[PDB]
C-alpha cells in the first residue's frame, strides 16, 4: 500500500473543535516546592516585595478565579494594572499547569497557610458566600474550609478518623464549589459531583510537603481542632451532613 | 508483610435454605469494610459494605435483606451473617478496605485470602 496517500487523507478528516477540546481536557496535568521557589526568584529578580505579591495573587485567586487574562477585562484599571504587573514578573498562566508553570490556583495552594487566614475576612466576598455555607450546614461552617487548598493541610492519618472527618466536612463545601464553576454539574446529584474532585483533592491530602505535625499545628491555629485534638462542633455536623448527601 | 492483613473464616458447605456466619479478623489498622464474592467462572462481585463510622451500611441487590454485615469495633472483626442461602450464593468470599473517607462505594487496597461456601 501507499503510505503517503494514507497520511495525505488526514487533510480530509474531521478536525472537530468540540471533540478536540474534549480530548485535551481529559489528558490534564502536583508541585508545591517549585512554585514557592519560582515566585520568590522571579519576584526578587524584578525587585518586588514578592511576599506582598503572594498575598495579592492569593486574594485575586479567591475572588476572581484562575483566568487572569479573562478577569482583567472586567476590572477597574487600578486593579487591572496590578494584574498585568504580577502576570509579567511571575509569568502567570490561565490553567493546565506544567512543571515550571505558575497559576493563581497553585499559588493559593502552595501558600495555603495564608489563604486559610484570608478566608476569615473574605467569607462574604467569595463565589459561594460564607452565609450560604452557613445555610447548607446547620451551623456556622468553618471559614478555614471554604477553598480546595484547605485539603493540603488535612492529615487523614489523624487519630480517631478526625482527619477523614475533616475531609468529609471539607467535602460539603467542595461539592457546592464545583457546582458553581461547572454549570453542567448543577443538575447532577451530590455523589456525582463528589466523584469529580475526590481524586486530585485526595492527592493533596496525601501530599508530604507538610508533615503530620505541621498540618496538626495548622488546624490548631485556625480553630478546626484544639491541643487535645477535639474537633469543633461545626466540623462534625458538616461532615455528617456531607455523609448524608453521599450515603 | 503488609500494613494491613485480612483473614476470613466461617466458609463451609450448607444445604439450600441454611445460614452460616463469616468472620474477618483485621490486623494493622477507620475504613469502610466490604465483602466480595466470586463464583467459579464468573467475575468477582460486591456483596455488602459498611461505612467507616458504622452509620451507613449497604448490600448488593441480589442478597439484600438476606445478608447482614456488622462489625465489633472492640475485637476489630467484621462479620457477614448470610441467611436463606441459595445455590447461586456458592462462591469464595473476600474482604476489602480500599480508599478512605469521601465516597462510600469504591470498586476493586488490601484483600484477604478468602473463604469458600458451597450450597
Amino acid at each position: 500500500e501507499n503510505y503517503r496517500d494514507i497520511a495525505l487523507a488526514f487533510l480530509d478528516e474531521s478536525a472537530d473543535s468540540g471533540t478536540i477540546n474534549a480530548w485535551v481536557n481529559e489528558f490534564a496535568y502536583f508541585d508545591p516546592k517549585r512554585i514557592v521557589q519560582l515566585v520568590k526568584e522571579r519576584g526578587t529578580a524584578k525587585g518586588r516585595d514578592w511576599k506582598k505579591d503572594v498575598k495579592m495573587m492569593i486574594v485575586l485567586n479567591l475572588v476572581r478565579g484562575n483566568k487572569p487574562e479573562a478577569m482583567m477585562k472586567k476590572m477597574s484599571e487600578k486593579g487591572a494594572s496590578i494584574v498585568a504587573n504580577l502576570i509579567s514578573v511571575y509569568q502567570l498562566k490561565e490553567g493546565n499547569p506544567g512543571r515550571d508553570t505558575i497559576t493563581l490556583s497553585r499559588v493559593s495552594a502552595a501558600f495555603v497557610p495564608w489563604t486559610v487566614q484570608a478566608l476569615r475576612v473574605l467569607s462574604e466576598s467569595l463565589p459561594v458566600s460564607g452565609t450560604t455555607m452557613d445555610a447548607i450546614a446547620g451551623v456556622t461552617y468553618p471559614r478555614a474550609m471554604m477553598h480546595p487548598s484547605f485539603a493540603g493541610i488535612i492529615d487523614l492519618d489523624l487519630p480517631n478518623g478526625a482527619g477523614a472527618t475533616i475531609a468529609d466536612a471539607h467535602g460539603l463545601f467542595m461539592i457546592e464549589f464545583s457546582k458553581t464553576i461547572n454549570p453542567s454539574l448543577r443538575t447532577k446529584q451530590a455523589n456525582e459531583v463528589a466523584a469529580t474532585f475526590e481524586k486530585p483533592n485526595m492527592a493533596a491530602m496525601s501530599g508530604r510537603f507538610f508533615t503530620r505535625e505541621d498540618k496538626k499545628k495548622l488546624l490548631i491555629a485556625v480553630g478546626i481542632i484544639d491541643e487535645d485534638l477535639v474537633l469543633a462542633s461545626a466540623v462534625v455536623r458538616s461532615a455528617e451532613k456531607y455523609r448524608a448527601k453521599v450515603g | 508483610m503488609g500494613q494491613v492483613q485480612l483473614v476470613e473464616s466461617g466458609g463451609g458447605s450448607v444445604q439450600a435454605g441454611g445460614s452460616l456466619r463469616l468472620s474477618c479478623a483485621a490486623s494493622g489498622d477507620r475504613y469502610c469494610m466490604a465483602w466480595f464474592r466470586q463464583a467459579p467462572g464468573k467475575e468477582r462481585e460486591g456483596v455488602a459494605f459498611i461505612s467507616t463510622a458504622n452509620g451507613r451500611t449497604d448490600y448488593v441487590d441480589s442478597v439484600k435483606g438476606r445478608f447482614t454485615i456488622s462489625q465489633n469495633s472492640a475485637k476489630n472483626t467484621v462479620y457477614l451473617q448470610m441467611n436463606s442461602l441459595k445455590p447461586e450464593d456458592t462462591a469464595m468470599y473476600y474482604c476489602a478496605s480500599r480508599g478512605y473517607g469521601y465516597l462510600s462505594c469504591s470498586s476493586y487496597n488490601y484483600w484477604g485470602q478468602g473463604t469458600q461456601v458451597t450450597v
